[PDB]
């Protein structure tokens, strides 16, 4: 019981440290990767539309 | 100078041995 | 003595760091720091603001073949 | 009283003893890994924005594939890619689940953990290490032939050092196992030691140690995976 | 005479202390050397920072192992002493 | 109280791990490799498409 | 003489060995890593920001080993295994 | 005093010495070889595959000594020579 | 044989080991860090100001372990744990 | 009252442990240093891979030799212990 | 066996360990600092004058350790803690 | 127990210490001298002919030490000084 | 048995440790300082006169410690503290 | 039990420590000095003539310590202080 409470407080400290300092940077990394892949998809679609427009104009 | 660097350096840029303060390759580059 | 291109000492700063050359220094090829300064002491010491030079120490001779401003200040002593 | 070892839920079957706690911890880790895998398989997308689980899984795959390709062609050893990655995640989870606050009093002042990292049990690490050992030795035999491969391993890089090579081979599995073992075993002991403190003082050292043990477990998983890939590349040559 | 197990355990504690001390010395010095290599390599060129962590963590894996292997055996001598009679 | 002697669990764990490996072999790594390869294919196709559109409008004149 | 006396003497000597080895390893490893860091900072000031990343990793390992010893010594000294 | 007690206490101390020496040697030698490898990687991106062949030769020797020591520890401890 | 005699002898041996290891580590680590600092000062005279900061850090760590050993040696001899 | 052979055997075992510990330290560190030199040389001159082995192994040939000599004497200490009564 | 005899033997061995460790650390640290100083002077002979300030600092941090150990040797061998 | 037993145990431990120290010194010194020789041959392949001259000297000055220890170790183990 | 015999054995072991540590420190520190001196003489022969000054300091700083150990080892083996 | 037996055993342990430390120091110092010499000769084939001057000094400072330890080791086993 006593040691259970002590280790519970220790885990609370661990979780606070994580959420405060490690979660923000890793979340930013995941967001950056998601934005990069989304931008790649958007560029692919825009390039397909660009080819369609170029072919329509040429022909 | 350049010949001395080339003799004791890798040729891949796109008696008593000379001592080179940085590595021979960086001097060869510059 | 050594032939600087006669002197007794040649203080200079290279990319590796500050280097002083005496008469029988080992052969060496080095790149002077971008804002390098050269101090040649002979039997007053001559101070030169050398920018983008190359030091070449041989068995007999030592040849010195914003950065420029810093070199000038260092040569004239303001550092 | 520290109670090193002392597995719980020990049972018997077919004249063989089984530490129930280790099996339960391994099963929980496997359930977590399989849940992650099925979540990926459900949410895997080539067109939409990837989910966090997909990001994690493809980060692991990219890493392991990069070391494989650097050491040995992916085409030469494609099967190494799954093995390596799974090893990583397995070990990783098995360690990080230890961070959960599942330590309580043993009714006599002795700390007892509901969940203990399976790598603290010699059986878990030995199973993983011997499986990897057999796997890359079989790969070497297949690549060089049943008779050729032993000749290559015994002669090694230089034949005149034949004895050392033999020893080196025997050092591959045990060094893989014991290393991991110790890395976790010490931790399992260390937390118990911290339990001897009063709560109002126990909280802090326990917090610091577990915060560092997170990184320790991550590094150990990475090292195990990297060395597995390394040995696979070494045993598949010429 | 004296209880044999007392002598056994004293010897076991001495041996475990030697094992842990040697392991700690080796681990600390090897990790320091590997970290020296890593820091120097990163100083020489920042762009290599990505490619160094792979060999480095192999070195630690080969170095730090010696520590913990010994640690394991230390426990074997201390908690389940061979020849404890 | 030797804890270094292998036990029966050496097999039990060896089973569970294998099972996990199986999943990772057939429901994680193949799909992820397919998704990646599709992504590099998409990037290459987008670059080639941009260059082709530029060249093709240029040839339209 | 009480056998516990022999047990405790052996435990104290073992703990002394553990702490001595840990101190040697920690001191020398920290010194080597700090030498690398100091040389890196001397070469160029700009790297001061990035060099601290590997350095604290190095220390992070080295110091860790030391503290592990710091705990096991306590296990030897304060709760001696097989004290009987 | 039982002869086996003293003999096996000495055996345990000797095995501890064997492992201490092996650990020091293996750790420091591996650290040095890894320092060489890391430097080579740092100044040559493509040298990795080339440098592994010498590296694991060096390790192949270093670890060997360690494990040889380990082997003899077993002989010292689990089947003590001269035990009686 | 007084049990306290054996306990105190073992404690003194352990404390001597602790100080020996601590001094070895502190001396060698301080020497290595100071070597780095001296080389940096010789090569870059201006870098001195920015070198005392990292150097101190290293020394700090190197001293920390040593002083920690100190405490435990003071624990071993003045208030011996496990004393009868 | 105690068997002298027991004391002699314990001393011989401790001596053999010291012999092997010193031999392992020397062998490991010397081989590590020689391998560091070999790795650096091969990194600098990849073509020198075959040239550097002649000196490298010579160093190892010395290093290991010392180690193995110790090994032999350890076999003397523990198996056929000098001074056994 | 007089208890004071055992205590004194243990204290003397502990003091010997203290001095051995201190001497190893001091010698090696002074050697490394001297290596740095000599290399710096050889590379830049004029820098000698400005290299003593760091060097001495390093030597301090080494010598102090040694001498601290020396002090504690006295406690072990001249006013032995736990001596009856 | 016979005095010869204690004397021979001490002699065996002393011989073991002598061999351990000699092996450490010989191995590390030969490794360092090697490292130098390999580096030199890598830098100047033709220099080998001359480089083996100083190298041997170094190895000599190392091996001598080792072998000298060997002699005394025999003197410790086979003809123990002070044996009764 | 005679307590003086135990005290004398402890003193001899302590003095042996003192000399071992002093010898290790002196040898390694002198080797490092001499390595620096040889490298400096090779680099700048005309700086030889300027290099012996710091060298003699460092050696003077190293040997000092070693000889201090002598000053306390003789005591241990000739005027044993706490001897009855 | 003969007190001289205990004193002789202690003297043998002390002599073993003395010679082990001396061998370690001599071997490593000679290796380091020889590494310096070999590197210097590799860079400058014709420099040996002068490099042998500081080198012999370094060895002179190293072996000296060794041969002092040996002397004292002979004072431990052959004429043991405190041996009644």
């Amino acid at each position: 019981m006593s040691i259970f409470i002590g280790q519970l407080i220790g885990f609370a400290v661990i979780a606070f440290i994580i959420v405060k300092w490690v979660v923000p940077p890793v979340r930013t990394l995941m967001r950056n990767q998601q934005e990069a892949v989304r931008a790649a998809l958007a560029e692919s679609a825009e390039a397909a539309k660009k080819l369609a427009d170029a072919d329509a104009m040429h022909a | 100078m350049l010949t001395e660097l080339a003799g004791a350096s890798a040729l891949d840029h796109p008696r008593t041995l000379y001592s080179f303060e940085p590595d021979p390759e960086t001097l060869f580059d510059a | 003595d050594l032939n600087v291109e006669p002197a007794t000492f040649v203080f200079t700063r290279t990319t590796a760091g500050e280097i002083g050359i005496l008469p029988r220094h080992i052969p060496l090829v080095a790149q002077l720091v971008d804002d390098a300064m050269v101090r040649v002491e002979r039997e007053d010491d001559l101070r030169i603001a050398v920018d983008g030079g190359f030091l070449s120490v041989t068995e007999e001779t030592v040849r010195i073949l914003a950065a420029w401003g810093r070199a000038r200040l260092r040569a004239l002593g303001q550092i | 009283a520290i109670h090193v070892g002392h597995h719980t839920l020990v049972f018997e079957l077919f004249g063989m003893t089984f530490n129930g706690d280790t099996i339960l911890a391994t099963a929980v880790t496997a359930v977590i890994v399989i849940a992650l895998a099925f979540y990926l398989r459900a949410k895997v997308t080539s067109t939409g924005v990837p989910s966090g689980v997909q990001l994690f899984w493809e980060a692991l795959t990219i890493q392991m594939r990069q070391q494989i390709e650097g050491s040995i062609g992916m085409k030469i050893a494609p099967f190494v890619l799954p093995l390596s990655v799974t090893i990583f995640v397995f070990i990783l989870i098995s360690n990080w689940l230890a961070v959960l606050p599942l330590q309580y009093g043993g009714a006599d002042g002795a700390a007892a953990e509901l969940y203990k990292a399976p790598a603290s049990d010699i059986n878990f690490v030995l199973a993983l290490a011997l499986f990897v050992f057999v796997c890359y030795h079989a790969a070497g035999i297949w690549r060089r032939g049943i008779v050729g491969h032993p000749i290559k391993v015994v002669k090694g890089h230089v034949a005149f050092l034949a004895p050392i090579n033999i020893v080196e081979e025997l050092a591959k599995p045990i060094s893989l196992a014991l290393r991991l073992f110790g890395n976790i075993f010490a931790g399992g002991i260390l937390v118990a030691l911290i339990a001897m403190f009063p709560w109002y003082i126990q909280w802090f050292p326990n917090a610091v140690w577990k915060t560092f043990d997170l990184f320790v477990g991550l590094i150990q998983a990475f090292i195990f995976s990297l060395l597995t890939i390394l040995y696979f590349s070494q045993s598949m040559e010429l | 005479d004296l209880d044999p197990n007392a002598i056994i355990t004293a010897g076991a504690l001495i041996g475990g202390g030697l094992i842990m001390g040697g392991g700690a010395i080796g681990a600390g010095i090897g990790d320091g050397i590997a970290g020296n290599a890593l820091i120097s390599g990163i100083a020489r060129q920042p762009e290599a920072q990505g490619r160094l962590f792979t060999p480095f963590f192999i070195t630690v894996g080969l170095v730090e192992a010696a520590y913990f292997i010994n640690l394991a055996f230390m426990a074997l001598f201390v908690f389940a002493t061979p020849g404890l009679q | 109280s030797n804890f270094l002697i292998p036990n029966g669990t050496f097999f039990a764990v060896l089973i569970i791990f294998l099972i996990v490996l199986g999943v990772i072999s057939k429901w994680v790594v193949p799909p992820i490799s397919k998704v990646l390869a599709e992504r590099e294919a998409m990037l290459a196709k987008t670059a080639a498409d941009n260059r082709k559109s530029a060249e093709q409008v240029a040839a339209a004149q």
